[PDB]
RNA sequence: UUUGCUCCACACAAUAUAGAUGGAUACGAAUAAGGCGUCCUUGUGGCGUCGCUGAACCAUAGCAGGCUAGCAACGGUGCACUUGGCGGAAAGGCCUUGGGUGCUUGCUGGCGAAUUGCAAUGUCAUUUUGCGUGGGGAUAAAUCAUUUGUAUACGACUUAGA
RNA sequence: GCAGUCAAGCGUUCAUAGCGACAUUGCUUUUUGAUUCUUCGAUGUCGGCUCUUCCUAUCAUACCGAAGCAGAAUUCGGUAA
RNA sequence: AGAACUGGCGAUGCGGGAUGAACCGAACGUAGAGUUAAGGUGCCGGAAUACACGCUCAUCAGACACCACAAAAGGUGUUAG
């Protein structure tokens, strides 16, 4: 595309976080939000026990500026790139201010949609066995809030259920017209051509 | 494709059990040695070149073999894939005044169906 | 090292259905019907053969044997929540103070609430298994037999009044008191 | 910020201590001039 | 500023800039599972259906139906302007109608040159600084410096007596 | 200074409830001792007073586990700063 | 703290080791092109999210030379013998 949208869907934390500063680096700008849910690698305890230092690890304490210590699911994705690109190498600066993963699930866009392969899994990745977290439940207990995200992807659903029920039947019928041309002497001949 | 290590373009791959759908399945195309397809139908039946991970070439070896895999398949080896495959490959075609042929060609199938997308 | 075949057999008896697909599976059958989510990911139970319903963990090694049973159980003991009974029966030792094994309560009916272990104060109250009919008594002793169909709730209510029933200074032992649990508890059926 | 000024009520608090009796505690009132909606409307909906 | 004036629709000159100069093309969920179709009461059944964006449409020989034109045949296509309706945590989205622009076909005609029509090559968009014909408010407002203290080191803060 | 292994011993009956000789592995850097790297071609001592802030090898408080735990009263231990 | 060969740092840049006299590679006139040392190739950041057979699942780790640390003891965790 030229402008991309990566549903956070699946996909791990650090990896659809190389993938994303990678392209982004060299500057595809992209638009990964649906954040919501981002696996991390780890049973909630332990990535819960790191989180629970991290930034909460923070410190600075001279007097609160330093380790700025944020929560977020969203601007964890960004915590992640924000580190994988140059963060103060103006050229980064720019390649950053141009990242963009928001916090589920649409809004403005709402349209597009493209999964990150192999940096997929808990699907492809990983094994086939023990250990996500739910990028944001890891937030949800560093605390949000909140649902009323997920609840407002509960209407996001509900909508796109007439869409995709439409378009069950715009394509039904199109193929279900289509299919008298399909075996139409004009036709077996970009037949040959697009299939011998 | 003997499984896996084994022989030629037409001859030598046995097969079968373990995963989710096996049983002595055979060698189809390559990539010389890069990817092949490693299928019996079985009776009905994927492939691939995955591949190697214990067993292999259930009862004999060549000729008892070149003596079956198309004595059956082959022939057979022509469902999708098989013909959405083949499809691909004249992907690389005279597309250049062969595109026009194709634009032209398909250009008119719009309005054909277009229309009747419609009048109905 | 990593058997490629492991495999066991659920048994379904005559008036049961297992409604075992997707992820989850659900049985229907003479007491009703149960459903548990099973995503032990790995088994792929299957299949037909009648009888039937085998489970099985295509090559690997480790819990996805291990699992292998501990799934065929799982979804056994449920085949066994319709087909048979519950069904389990607490029984209540009492000190030199005595207890109180009524059922209350609130919104919905909280309960068992016991009152006065070892000489207690305090209400002792704690939710009743929504699964599982809880009836104090019989012919008889002291004795709150309290079964039903969700073998796990069943039990864990059992339990939980057994936890709710507390102890603590005195070293157990002598002070030793508590509403403990009995027979497990198949009821009703036997012959 | 209205005034400051004592009371002076029995203490049924009847729990113990002073039940029915005197207690003198002291009370600050504020001028609650019953305020009428100017304007009014509202606000609402939220991701906040 | 003497209301000098500022905010909408066609122009006119300077600016600059994260780097289109064929499309950003929408189901949800599983993955030890799915997707379509399909005839059903439902999580069913039953063929069928598919491993690969090397897609799909949509193309202007990257100015074909590229400029100027002429038809038969299609009522389909799409462009711009308008109204009847409808749906959007705003924007955008779907629709109804007529007017109007271009097209699927051997259709037919004429156009393309100089070495500045395989390089520059249309063009990019969006910045407001101002300079132009119709359209709306209306002069709104904030300061300055004079009052107990709810406020104050200075700032800052809180407000009236006609 | 602080924990730890082996178990001969105490613990009247019993090695480990509670402790453990001998022998052996270690952690600790508020002792002390070595060492001389940094600072006499600027570093001013001890103690208090004040005032935050961190450690845990927890004295008290929170919940629990063992006891040679009947109650109480103690001891040992874990989560815990 | 002190000896003994051989290199070395002091007299030295250059590429590796993030970081740094003595480590590794490698010795400097000024330039173009080509290969490489040591080191490295998810991403910062040039280089494969290469290709193989296994092992490991609450802090399991990812340290050629270094304040760079970690023993004795013990596990029905799992792996081969």
């Amino acid at each position: 595309e030229p402008v991309v949208v990566i549903d956070g869907k699946g996909h791990l934390v650090g990896r659809l976080a190389s993938v994303v500063a990678k392209q982004l680096l060299n500057g595809q700008k992209i638009v990964v939000v649906r954040a919501e849910e981002l696996n991390i690698s780890g049973e909630f305890f332990r990535n819960k026990l790191k989180y629970h230092d991290f930034l909460r690890k923070a410190t600075a304490f001279n007097k609160t500026r330093g380790p700025f210590h944020f929560r977020a699911p969203s601007r964890i994705f960004y915590k992640a790139l924000r580190g994988m690109v140059s963060h103060k190498t103006a050229r980064g600066k720019a390649a950053l201010e141009r990242l963009k993963v928001f916090e589920g699930i649409p809004p403005p866009y709402d349209k597009k949609k493209r999964v990150v392969v192999p940096q997929a899994l808990r699907v492809l990745r990983l094994k086939p066995g023990r250990k996500y977290t739910t990028l944001g439940k890891l937030s949800t207990s560093v605390g949000w809030k909140y649902e009323d995200v997920v609840a407002k992807l509960e209407a996001k659903r509900k909508v796109s259920s007439a869409e995709y029920y439409a378009k069950k039947r715009a394509f039904t019928k199109k193929v279900a017209s289509a299919n008298a041309t399909a075996a139409e002497s004009d036709v077996a001949k970009q037949l040959a051509a697009l299939g011998y | 494709a003997s499984n896996w290590r084994l022989v030629e373009v037409g001859r030598v791959v046995l097969i079968k059990k373990g995963q989710s759908a096996g049983k002595l399945a055979a060698i189809v195309e390559i990539i010389d040695q890069k990817k092949v397809l490693i299928d019996g139908p079985k009776a009905g039946v994927p492939r691939q070149a995955i591949n190697l991970g214990q067993v292999v070439l259930t009862p004999l070896t060549f000729a008892l073999p070149r003596g079956a895999r198309t004595a059956t398949v082959s022939k057979k080896w022509a469902a999708a894939a098989v013909c959405e495959k083949w499809a691909a490959s004249s992907w690389a075609k005279k597309i250049a005044q062969r595109e026009r042929r194709a634009a032209l060609t398909d250009f008119e199938r719009f309005q054909v169906m277009v229309l009747r997308k419609q009048k109905r | 090292m990593k058997y490629i075949q492991t495999e066991q057999q659920i048994e379904v008896p005559e008036g049961v259905t297992v409604s075992i697909k997707s992820r989850i599976v659900k049985v229907v059958g003479p007491r009703g019907t149960l459903t548990k989510n099973l995503k032990h990911i790995d088994v792929t139970f299957t299949k037909v053969n009648n009888q039937l319903i085998k489970v099985a963990v295509h090559n690997g090694g480790r819990k996805h044997v291990a699992a292998l049973r501990t799934v065929k159980s799982l979804v056994d003991n449920m085949i066994t929540g319709v087909t048979k009974g519950y069904k389990y029966k607490m029984r209540y030792v009492y000190a030199h103070f005595p207890i109180n094994v009524n059922i209350v309560e609130k919104d919905g009916a909280k309960f068992i609430e016991v009152r006065n272990f070892l000489g207690d104060k305090k209400i002792r109250n704690v939710p009743v298994r929504d699964g599982v009919t809880i009836e104090f008594s019989t012919n008889v002793k002291d004795e709150i037999v309290l079964s039903g169909n969700s073998v796990e709730d069943v039990s864990q209510n059992a339990a939980d009044l057994q936890q709710i029933c507390r102890v603590r200074n005195k070293d157990i032992r002598k002070f030793l008191d508590g509403i403990y649990v009995s027979h497990k508890g198949f009821i009703t059926e036997d012959l | 910020k209205a005034g400051m000024t004592t009371i002076v009520r029995d203490l049924d608090r009847p729990g113990s201590k002073f039940h029915k009796r005197e207690v003198v505690e002291a009370v600050t009132v504020v001028d609650t001039p019953p305020v009428v909606v100017v304007g009014v409307v509202g606000y609402v909906e939220t991701p906040r």
